[PDB]
RNA sequence: AGUACGAGAGGACCGGAGUGAACGGACCGCUGGUCUCCCUGCUGUCGUACCAACGGCACAUGCAGGGUAGCUAUGUCCGGA
RNA sequence: AGGGCCAUCGAUCAACGGAUAAAAGUUACCCCGGGGAUAACAGGCUGAUCUCCCCCGAGAGUCCAUAUCGGCGGGGAGGUUUGGCACCUCGAUGUCGGCUCGUCGCAUCCUGGGGCUGAAGAAGGUCCCAAGGGUUGGGCUGUUCGCCCAUUAAAGCGGCAC
RNA sequence: GUCCUAAGGUAGCGAAAUUCCUUGUCGGGUAAGUUCCGACCUGCACGAAAGGCGUAACGAUCUGGGCGCUGUCUCAACGAGGGACUCGGUGAAAUUGAAUUGGCUGUAAAGAUGCGGCCUACCCGUAGCAGGACGAAAAGACCCCGUGGAGCUUUACUAUA
RNA sequence: UGCCGGCAUGAGUAACGAUAAAAGAAGUGAGAAUCUUCUUCGCCGUAAGGACAAGGGUUCCUGGGGAAGGGUCGUCCGCCCAGGGAAAGUCGGGACCUAAGGUGAGGCCGAACGGCGCAGCCGAUGGACAGCAGGUCAAGAUUCCUGCACCGAUCAUGUGGAGUGAUGGAGGGACGCAUUACGCUAUCCAAUGCCAAGCUAUGGCUAUGCUGGUUGGUACGCUCAAGGGCGAUCGGGUCAGAAAAUCUACCGGUCACAUGCCUCAGACGUAUCGGGAGCUUCCUCGGAAGCGAAGUUGGAAACGCGACGGUGCCAAGAAAAGCUUCUAAACGUUGAAACAUGAUUGCCCGUACCGCAAACCGACACAGGUGUCCGAGUGUCAAUGCACUAAGGCGCGCGAGAGAACCCUCGUUAAGGAACUUUGCAAUCUCACCCCGUAACUUCGGAAGAAGGGGUCCCCACGCUUCGCGUGGGGCGCAGUGAAUAGGCCCAGGCGACUGUUUACCAAAAUCACAGCACUCUGCCAACACGAACAGUGGACGUAUAGGGUGUGACGCCUGCCCGG
RNA sequence: AGCAUGACCAGGUUGAAACCCCCGUGACAGGGGGCGGAGGACCGAACCGGUGCCUGCUGAAACAGUCUCGGAUGAGUUGUG
RNA sequence: GGAAGAGGCGCCGAGGGUAGGGCCCGUGACUGGGGCGAAGUCGUAACAAGGUAGCUGUACCGGAAGGUGCGGCUGGAUCA
RNA sequence: CUAGACGGUGGGAGAGGGUGGUGGAAUUCCCGGAGUAGCGGUGAAAUGCGCAGAUACCGGGAGGAACGCCGAUGGCGAAGGCAGCCACCUGGUCCACCCGUGACGCUGAGGCGCGAAAGCGUGGGGAGCAAACCGGAUUAGAUACCCGGGUAGUCCACGCC
C-alpha cells in the first residue's frame, strides 16, 4: 500500500529544491545554513 | 399528498428515505458564461467555520436587475435552476447587450410581455420607482442599494406586505422579522416564488449532497478539556449554561446602535 | 439361609461356583476402522484421428464403496485369593 | 526625602524554628529515578480464630456421670483458617480454577482384625493400630467454596509459593 | 403533624447491560442452578429529554432449549505429506563469573546442589521431557518514596489574546 | 550490565523458504544430480502472460574466469571484462486552454523575513494523429522491404477574379445515473465450405472416418447514411458581446413538416501477396530455404462503434486549442487568402529489460505490495468459482533414505450425538434448477429464493425444434444436474432503527455515525473560523423554512413541583 | 479531510413509480395487468475493510497464512497530482 | 400351436412419519372487571340553587367517585 | 292520456356556499404626552403592577379574531349548519301564461356525501381567554366556585372519527 513518501519530487525544486529559498529570503541563509555555514558539502546535488 | 409537486419522499424503501426535490424545467443546455466568480469553502490564511462545504462551487453568478430601462420590452420563455441553492433562477431574454439573471415569479409556458418601465403592465414588469405599492402581492426581488438592486437568491418566503405613508417615510414588511418597518427608495420585480416551501424539503437519507456541495454536521460538545468544556462526567452535563469557548449558548443579544435600527424597532421574533 | 436372633416385619461369625467398573498386558484367527493406488460406479478437460477401452486433475484415490500384512480399543483372556 | 537608636504597634501563620504575603483535583495511556533497606500474592518469627484429645461434679438417659454429651474452665501437637513482621527477592518470582501427571502423609475417606456399645438379627454409634489399594458422572461459575439430581463400600482432612 | 422548602415524583420497567445485602420470593423447561422469562415489590443510591416505554427487518453482543448434525469427552482409533534419525554445505542471535552440575533432612537475611551430617553412581554420546538454576527481556512502568515531567479538567493563586 | 575492533559459545543440532511431482539419453569436461539438442510429467494460464504507469539505471546480448556473493555448490548470473543493441515529418515534452495550489514588478497589509493579488506563467493524466499488414540479424521497433492515410504544410500555374488582422460570445469539443435493446464484426464457433500431407498388426477403417491451413486500412457506391435535429434571397439590435458586423435575439411574405443537417460492422469492397505439409536446396548440426495451393456459407459477448439513442431521475452534470462561430486603425482594384497540384514538414527524448514483477518500496534475490489494455476452449442458467492443453510462465535458493515418540496437515468410525465445556468460534455440518407447494408477526411490497413433493442421462410416434421442456413403452447402476459450485433451523429475553469509523499489530460492541424536532444567535462589506496583518474567502458569491454550538435519534403517546444556589 | 482529471462493478432473484386499454365507475377517486424501471435489495467474483481458531513470535518477514462477511444499480471503491 | 399360479411391473389406497395451518378442552405463579358478607375504609360530584342548575363529546391531571376549554338539551326550582 | 315527475317564460326571497379589497364602537399593549399614590379585583382578600411614575387620560402605532342595533313566534337550510359593503361562480324555492316529453317514479343493511365544540398532522399564527402547570385565598381538609397568568388550543390549507 501506500508507504510514508515515494517518488516524484517537484516540492523540492520550485520550493526546497536548489533555487528555492529567495521567494523566502530568510530561507536564504537556510539554503546557506550548511555551506557558508559550516564545513560539509551541500545535501541537493548528493 | 398535498403541494406541487414530486417530492422522492421515498415513504421508507432501500437506502433512500423520505426524500423531496425538483419540480418541472424545461432543460437547458448549459450556461454561456459565468463573469469573475472564484470559488468558496475556506478564506484568509485560515479556513473558518467548519459546518458543510462540498466540493461544486459557484455556478450561481449576478444578477443585477435594473441600473437602466429608459425602453426595453422583453418577453421571457426558457428558465433554469442553477445558483448554489436549490431556487431555480429564471432566464429572462431581450436583445440589447447583456443578459443580467433576472428573477422568476411563478412558472410559465410560451408567453408573457414585460416591459420594465415606470407604469407598464399589471402583469410581470421590473424598473420603477418607489411609491407603487397599491396592493403589494408576491415581491421575489426586494433590494437595498439604490443605484444597484439584486438582494435575495432564495425560494423560500419572497413576500411582503407594504404599510401606510407617515412621517420619515416608512413601509414595507420583510421575510421573518416581524415589524421592523424599514426606511425604503428603490424596486424589485414583484412576482411570487414557484414551489414555495421547496427550499428546505426533506432528503431521504445522508451521503448524497452533503459532500455533494456541502459538508456532514450534526455535532456539539468537544468533551475537549482545553477551550471546549462541555465534557468530562460520568455521562452527564450538570451545569454550565456555556456553548462553545464561553459564547453564550442563550439570546444574550447582540448588534445594535447602528445605522439603521436607529429608527427601525420591533425585530422581535416570537 | 428363610437358621442362631426375633413375642410380630426380616435376617448372621466361615467360605463357597457365580454378574460388573475406570483400571497390567497380550493376541490375531469372533468384532471394526485405518489402505494415499488393486477394481467397479459418475460429471467435467485432454492424449490415441476415432470407438468399445484407458490414463493426467480435482486433499498428494475427485466423488459412492470395497480391501490383505499391521494397530488398537468397544474386540478376548488373565489381574490383586 | 532617610537612617539608626529609646520605646513601641500590624497576621485563631492555632501548619505555632513557622522558613513565600502568593496557589486545586486527575491517569488502568503513561516515562523515568529507585524500591519488599517503602504495601499487597508464597515462605518466614508468631501460633489470635481452625480440626482433635485431656479434669471431676452439676444435667439427659424411668432413677442412674461418661452406650453418647457436657454450665464454667484448665495443657498442648499441628497451624496451609484470615493474618501481626516489612529479612534478600522491583537488574522485575504473572490470581484462581479446569484436563492430565500426579507422587507424599494419616490423623484412616471405604476394607481388615480389635474396646465398648442403653446393639437380638438387618444396619450402625465412638474409639485402637499400619498403609495394601482405592474414591463418578450431570447444573452454574473463572470458580476455592457452596447447595440442587442420582449414584458411589465412601466421596477425606493438612501436602506442594491453597 | 411538621421539618425542608430551593424544592418536595407521575407515563414505563421494576434481581432488566442500576441490588450490596441473597443465587429474593411463587411458577414453566429436563432432575436440578449466580442463568431466559411471567409477575409480585420492603427496586444498595432506575426516569423525563446526555429522555421512558413501545417497536418489523437488520448488527462477526449475552443467555435457554430444541431440530439432524459438530464423533468435542469417554480410549478415541489407524493411515498419510511434512519435521524427530544416514549424508554433503552453510549455522546466527537473546545471554552470560565460574561447573569433579546426585539427593536428603537440616541450616542459612529460614526457596542450599560447593554448608552441615548421611547415603549413593562404570565414565561418555545422542533422542526425548519439563521440577530445576529464584527461566530469559526493559534496573515492575500495579504501588510508595521523588520539594520528577508531561498530559486534562475545576471558580485551585494568577497572567492573558 | 559500558562503546567499538576481534575471538566467541547456543553446535553442528533447528533450518535451504510457501510440499505448486519428475526420470533420462546426449553436449562439455575436472569429476557432473539440478546447463545444454531433446520424447515422455505436471502447476498457473483473470495467471505466477505480453504492452502501457513508478521505480531501479544497466537490465539484453558477442561471450567470457570462480576470489566473493545467488544462505550447498556447480563449468548458469542480469557477479566480474571490451565491444555490441532502444534509426522518426506525424506514438512523447513545449508553444494554442486549465480545477487544488504556488507564484506575480505595482499594489492590499505585516517590525523585518513576508502573507496575498490585479495584467500573468504555470501545475496535471488532462482539448490536439492525417497508415495498416507483411520483408529484420546477437538484441530495436507503426521510424528497416512492399500495395497504403495525409490535418495544416516549402513554391508556382489554373475555376476564386478580389478580402482580411484580436480575448472572443458559436454551433460545439463541456460528457451526471440507470435501463432497454433498435446496430455490430475482428475475435470466436458451424469444419469434410476450398485444398488435401495421407492412414494406424493396435481390434477397427480407407471413405459424406480423417491432421491443417484461407481478407487490411487511403478510397466511396437508390448491394454502407442501421439510427437523433425543419431549410431561405427584403426591413430593425425605440441604443454596448470596452466599436461594427455574414454568432445570439424578436416582429411581416413567397419554400416554409413543398427541400435535410447526419454513420458503427456492407452483397467490387477491391490494387496487395502472405498463407497448410512442404522438393528440401544447407558443413545434407545452426536452420539461411527456392517456390507455392483453398481468394466460400451462417450463426455467439463487449465497458468496440451508435453511445446530448430514447424515456426517466438529478443529489440541477467546468471556463475550455483546432476544418468550423466575427473584425475595427490599417490592409484593400486586377493578388491577399480560403481552392486543385507537383514539390515540403512534426525539433531533442523514450520506442531494449521485470512489471500488481525473488530483480521497484519491506535492514537482503523473505511464501507482501496498488493502476491500465486483451483476456482460445469445450462443460456449466452466467460464472473471470470450478478440470486441463495452447500461445506463454514454470519445479520456486537444494537431495535421498528410514518414513520411532511427538508434530503441523487430511480423511474414515462400533457404541451416546454435545453429557464436552465458561457458550455447538473452531471443528465439522450444511444450504442445485423447473414445477407445484408456503406461517405467528406484518408499515403487507415482507417475514421463506423457507418448510415439502416429482424430475432432469438414454432409443423414440413430436414443438419457437439451426438450443430447452414435453401425454408415453423402456435402458444402466445401490443411487442419474449426480465430479466441483452451496442461508445450518425456530421460538424468546437484554442493546441498537440496519448501509459508514476504527484499538494504524489483542480486543469493531448496547459506541459515534440519518432525516425529524428541541436552545438560539448572526441577521451583513454577518455572526464564526484561521489571520496579532483586518488583506482572504469559506459562510455563498449568501443575507434565511441560511449557517456556528449543544440533545436524542424510525415512527406512536408523553416529557414533569426545588430558578435557595 | 478538502482540489482536479480519468477509472473499477460477470449475473441471477425482487422485479415497485411513469406510459396504456378496460371498468363496478357522475365527477371521478379507485381497481386488472402491459411495458416501465426503482430500491445504501438478494448470492457473491473483481473492488474497500475486516468477527474468531489455526502456524508462528530470529517465524517468511522489526512483517504474514488457511476458512466464514458486508460494500457488489452505491452515507461504494481507485491512479496521480 | 395365443396357457393356469401369477414371474418383473403402473398412478389407486390401507397404514406409519417428517414437516407448515387452523381449531378445542383443561391448565397456568401474576393481573383488569361484575356480585356477593357485619352493609368492613376515608371523605362526600350528582338527587332541593345536594354548597358550579344536569348528563354527555373529547381532551390532561389526579387515593376514588372528579377537576378544567366549549357546544348540544330541558329531562333546571325560582324573580337576569 | 297528464293528476305525479320533468324542463320553458316573467318576477321575488336569505345568516346557503367558495374567493378577493375591507367598514368601524373593540379590547392587550409599543411609544411620546399630562404627569400622583394607588390600581385592581371578593360577600370579606391577594401572586401582580408602587418611589423606575403605577390607575387613568390625547395621539401615532402592531394585530389577530369577532360581527352589537335590526333580532322577535324571523330567514337560509335535505339536514349539519349560517345573521358586515360590493363582485366571479353556484345551490333549493314561489304563482299566473298550461309549452311539451308522456309513467318517464317514492324508498331501499351494503357504499358515496354531510361529518355540532373539541380532538390528529405539516406549515402558519397569535389581541382577548382558556385543559396541564402556578399562585393570594375557603376551610379541618380544597389539584372545586373568586381572582390572578399561560402552552396545544379559539385561527387559514389539507388528510381523520
Amino acid at each position: 500500500m501506500k508507504r510514508t513518501y515515494q517518488p516524484n519530487n517537484r516540492k523540492r525544486a520550485k520550493t526546497h529544491g536548489f533555487r528555492a529559498r529567495m521567494k523566502t529570503k530568510s530561507g536564504r541563509n537556510i539554503l546557506a545554513r550548511r555551506r557558508a555555514k559550516g564545513r560539509h558539502q551541500l545535501t541537493v546535488s548528493d | 399528498k398535498k403541494y406541487r409537486p414530486y417530492t422522492p419522499s421515498r415513504r421508507q424503501m432501500t437506502t433512500a428515505d423520505f426524500s423531496g426535490l425538483t419540480k418541472k424545467r424545461p432543460e437547458k443546455a448549459l450556461t454561456e458564461a459565468l463573469p469573475k466568480t472564484g470559488g468558496r469553502n475556506n478564506r484568509g490564511r485560515i479556513t473558518s467555520r467548519f459546518i458543510g462545504g462540498g466540493h461544486k462551487r459557484l455556478y450561481r453568478i449576478i444578477d443585477f436587475k435594473r441600473r437602466d430601462k429608459s425602453g426595453v420590452n422583453a418577453k421571457v420563455a426558457a428558465i433554469e435552476y442553477d445558483p448554489n441553492r436549490s431556487a431555480r433562477i429564471a432566464l429572462l431574454h431581450y436583445a440589447d447587450g447583456e443578459k443580467r439573471y433576472i428573477l422568476a415569479p411563478e412558472g410559465l409556458t410560451v408567453g408573457a410581455t414585460v416591459n420594465a418601465g415606470p407604469e407598464a403592465e399589471p402583469k410581470l414588469g421590473n424598473a420603477l420607482p418607489l411609491r407603487f405599492v397599491p396592493v403589494g402581492a408576491v415581491v421575489h426581488a426586494l433590494e437595498l442599494v439604490p443605484g444597484k438592486g439584486a438582494q435575495l437568491a432564495r425560494s423560500a418566503g419572497t413576500s411582503v406586505q407594504v404599510q401606510g405613508k407617515e412621517s420619515d417615510y416608512v413601509i414595507v414588511r420583510l421575510p421573518s422579522g416581524e415589524l421592523r418597518r424599514v426606511h425604503s427608495e428603490c424596486y424589485a420585480t414583484i412576482g411570487a416564488v414557484g414551489n414555495a416551501e421547496h427550499k428546505n424539503i426533506v432528503l431521504g437519507k445522508a451521503g448524497r449532497s452533503r459532500w455533494l456541495g456541502r459538508k456532514p454536521h450534526q455535532r456539539g460538545s468537544a468533551m475537549n478539556p482545553v477551550d471546549h468544556p462541555h465534557g468530562g462526567g460520568e455521562g452527564r452535563t450538570g451545569a454550565g449554561r456555556v456553548p462553545v469557548t464561553p459564547w453564550g449558548k442563550p439570546t444574550k443579544g447582540l448588534k445594535t446602535r447602528r445605522k439603521r435600527k436607529t429608527s427601525d424597532r420591533f425585530i422581535v421574533t416570537r
